[PDB]
């Protein structure tokens, strides 16, 4: 059994007759799948994805009959007191375990300690960490319009100064072409554009010239610089930064840094020393599903989810509209549901050996890591 | 001086080997100046 | 330095290490930075840990002589040993015991980051204008080859060359000399390096930056005749304020404007400043570091490079000739002894506000700093009017 | 579009007042076009992968 | 440890303490995007 | 990078601690403190990125 999870696998509702849409991939590869069994949300389904076909190629290595099923609740398990005699049990999916409600499993967790109290499964089928949901915020950065980034004083003021200036440096020619030389000897100097009109020979008012030059190729420059921030520099930090960052660190109204209600990371904020009153908080406003995180991050609902790195990874090839978060924590990885003594047990660990060791690893990439091209 | 930021901009010395380049080339252009024109003579 | 709550409800007692502070006398949730100092403290300091909520006031005054605070409360003695976070002051020593700083202090008023930064228009001054004189020495030894290749007119035509050399664009009639023409290639590829040169240095200064650009404080005399200025520039803290009396020793316009300095509520103040309704603010100067860290959103940037007036700080102060005096003391000596100090940084001082570089803002439509070059041109202008005459 | 490209065109401009302005449009508007391409320029200098 | 499945053959093996990979260590190397930034369909315009 | 891996204490099959120090890989980087084992170990000065 395990939870739809697109990181972990996709699988869609059945069809009407259960057809399987025929999928090649974009390496052509005519993508497998199975029949889920599910919830209504008692429902069969259609079983498909990339973890789920690694399964696949479990079995397909050590000869194994497939059958699917997915997770009653949403969670693996979760040790909890009830009200009736308060007994604290991990409680979930992997419960179904305890009652092998399943011949074997799979799913995105790593084995907390206290996953192995319980039971235990092999090494990891793949590696991750902590980290948290990080919404991109808009990038824009897009300004000066034409001269835009330039005042209406600025540019008017230094417009005026040419017209102006032109009068001036025209009629001292002039007492002692002008009045005509306003109109191209100016300009030409103002957009320096070189119509070939002509200049007066005064043998200072040129030097004026050369003032309406470094004016120019200041005004120059002064777009120069002006395009240099304009697509320079950026916004301010990112925050995100550390675990501890005290963003986080400082409960506050601003916006919710936070992961899964019920889910098994919160065991890295579950039993724990300094994150207690953060986690507690967290603890407060949790949000059920990773799809959900998905939903209220796009929908600037809280300040941030926390799913598995890997999860993570997924979800930003998903959407662009999100950021990573800084780096990993509690890392440790995810794989098949394993309990206890098994037969299939230390063979099937053996498998997964040659799963690393072969390239079908990479292959499963294809499935996910490298079908994004995000 | 707190100078530690970027202050370095500017050249003086430092582009005078671009612009000392240029007075060479022109004492350059005396010397082939007087050679190009007996060139044309 | 301090924090309060309330407990839940749903618990109704601490967890964590949430320590009770009650208020009247039902129970309050008590938490914070001293709260964490001295709890560490008490650990060696075998001390058991009693603390609540202060009635009234903060620290303590003279009314007449009478404290209306914690100075009020270790006068009245209601406490063996001093809750909240000292104000290091002369006056409170003459009061009765004192501790050493946990944190060191300072006083100083608090700006919002200037939106009216941009700094001082090297615009012209990245020129290194020794070599733009080697330039003008261009100008003569184009002339020489003017009058060279020879061998107004060649004498304006310089100033045609000059042309090319300022933003190329020159409109007269290029002489027909050929070697003449190498050395219009000589200032040609010339000003094209010092072209994309001014352009370099230039937007350089534009990147590398040296923003600042802020008042410099109390210790400007600009601060000194505020009512001198059109708008006043609010400066100051909230009443009853220790290191404000520290003013009333220190500034007299300072203790003049005061009224007008009157403010209510210290992060209050802070929004007040987010609007806009003062121009910045005084208050407990290294706390105005933090909580200047603590920020609605990340804007402001408070007055003062650091450098601070009147280093001062914080610590559990007591009445004369305590019987623990200078035990705790030595408390105070292990205490920093641990280092973790830089970890009470982290469960307090520790900001997410960063700190350092601000630098660029400075895009911008350019008003000012450019209308600096206007005048340099108007001037250009006088220089010809001279002539003319 | 000798204007337009680095300017810098030797070839007779006309005499066209009217056609003047027109050499404004194209004269402020290549200068953007111009100081443009040097941002995105050194832009991709700057920032760069 | 080398996380090796021959070494898994040969006897009891750990959980990793720190992950690891495969791979090979270049050192730091001493596309020309100059007219690429143009944004060519303005160009066009 | 290629062949994902790591590092343990690898031990004869079917030893006595077996299954309990694998607990004690669990509790282990129950830590967090392994962090602190980047600093006293791999925490590097080159940084990065």
């Amino acid at each position: 059994v395990t939870i739809h999870q697109e990181p972990f696998v996709y699988v869609k509702p059945t069809m009407s007759d259960g057809t399987c849409k025929e999928e090649f991939t974009v390496n052509g590869d005519p993508v497998k799948k199975v029949i889920c069994t599910g919830p209504n949300d008692t429902v069969p389904q259609c079983c498909y994805g990339f973890c789920i076909d690694l399964l696949i190629k479990l079995a397909r290595t050590m000869q194994f009959t497939y059958e699917v099923h997915l997770v009653a609740d949403g969670k693996f398990g979760t040790q909890e007191r009830v009200q009736n005699s308060n007994k604290k049990e991990w409680n979930g999916m992997m419960g179904e375990l305890l009652s092998g409600q399943a011949d074997m499993i799979v799913a995105p967790l790593t084995i907390n300690n206290e996953r192995a109290q319980y039971i235990e499964f092999s090494k990891p089928f793949k590696y991750q960490g902590l980290t948290i949901l990080v919404k991109k915020e808009i990038p824009r950065s897009t300004l000066d319009s034409f001269m835009q980034p330039f005042q209406s004083t600025l540019w008017l003021l230094v417009g005026l100064s040419v017209h102006v200036v032109a009068v001036m440096l025209y009629l001292l020619d002039r007492f002692s072409l002008t009045l005509s030389s306003a109109m191209w000897f100016s300009w030409g100097v103002l957009l320096n554009s070189g119509i070939g009109e002509g200049a007066p020979r005064s043998f200072s008012a040129r030097i004026l010239g050369m003032v309406w030059a470094g004016f120019a190729m200041i005004i120059v420059a002064s777009y120069t610089a002006n395009l240099a921030a304009f697509l320079v520099l950026d916004r301010p930090e990112e925050r995100i930064t550390g675990i501890n960052d005290p963003r986080l660190r400082n409960p506050s109204d601003k916006f919710i840094y936070a992961t899964v209600k019920q889910s098994s990371v919160d065991i890295y904020f579950r039993r724990q020393v300094e994150l207690s009153t953060m986690y507690r908080h967290m603890e407060k406003h949790n949000y059920e599903s990773a799809a959900e995180a998905i939903q209220a991050v796009r929908d600037n609902k809280l300040h941030a989810f926390i799913w598995d790195s890997a999860v993570l990874e997924f979800e930003a090839s998903q959407k662009c509209d999100l950021v990573t978060t800084g780096e990993l924590f509690f890392r440790s990885g995810f794989g098949i549901g394993m309990r206890k003594d098994s037969p299939w047990k230390q063979q099937v660990s053996l498998s997964i050996l040659k799963s690393h060791e072969n390239g079908f690893m990479e292959d499963l990439d294809k499935t996910w890591v490298r079908y994004q091209e995000c | 001086d707190s100078r530690s930021n970027a202050p370095a901009t500017l050249t003086c010395e430092n582009m005078a080997g671009v612009f000392m380049l240029v007075a060479g080339g022109i004492v350059a252009g005396i010397f082939l100046i007087f050679i190009e024109i007996a060139y044309k003579r | 330095f301090v924090i309060v709550e309330s407990v839940d409800p749903l618990s109704g007692t601490c967890m964590r290490n949430t320590v009770p502070c009650q208020k009247r006398y039902i129970k309050k949730c008590c938490k914070g930075f001293c709260i964490d100092i001295l709890k560490k403290i008490s650990k060696s300091v075998k001390f058991t840990y009693d603390l609540y909520l202060v009635t009234n006031g903060k620290h303590g005054k003279k009314i007449n002589g009478t404290w209306n605070g914690m100075i009020g409360e270790v006068v009245m003695k209601r406490a063996y040993m001093a809750v909240g976070s000292l104000t290091i002051n002369e006056e409170r020593s003459e009061v009765v015991d004192f501790s050493v700083p946990f944190i060191e202090t300072g006083i100083s008023v608090m700006v919002s980051r200037s939106n009216g930064t941009v700094s001082p228009s090297a615009f012209l001054e990245p020129f290194s204008a020794c070599v733009w004189v080697m330039m003008f020495v261009m100008l003569l030894i184009v002339s020489a080859v003017a009058v060279f290749v020879f061998e107004f007119t060649i004498g304006k035509a310089i100033w045609l060359l000059w042309g090319l050399v300022f933003n190329n664009s020159v409109p007269v009639q290029n002489p027909k000399g050929t070697t003449s023409k190498i050395m219009v290639s000589v200032w040609a590829f010339f000003a094209v390096i010092f072209l994309a040169s001014y352009t370099a240095n230039l937007a350089a200064f534009m990147i590398q930056e040296e923003y600042v650009d802020q008042v410099s404080g109390l210790s400007d005399k600009k601060f000194q005749r505020p009512n001198d200025f059109s708008p006043p520039f609010r400066f100051g803290t909230v009443p009853n304020g220790s290191t404000e009396r520290n003013i009333r020793n220190n500034y007299a316009e300072m203790h003049a404007y005061m009224g007008k300095f009157n403010q209510r509520g210290v992060d209050d103040a802070l929004l007040s400043l987010k609007t806009g309704k003062l121009d910045a603010f005084i208050y407990d100067a290294a706390v105005l570091n933090y909580m200047a860290g603590r920020d609605e959103g990340c804007k402001l940037v408070t007055i003062g490079s650091g450098k601070v007036f009147a280093s001062t700080g914080y610590g559990i102060a007591i009445q004369k000739d305590s019987g623990w005096k200078r035990q705790v003391d030595l408390a105070i000596l292990q205490l920093f002894g641990d280092g973790e100090m830089e970890e009470l940084e982290a469960l307090w001082l520790t900001g997410i506000c960063h700190n350092e570089k601000n630098e660029v803002m400075s895009s911008q439509l350019d008003i000012d700093n450019m209308a600096g070059v206007f005048y340099m041109l108007g001037a250009a202008m006088a220089l010809s009017l001279i002539t003319f005459i």
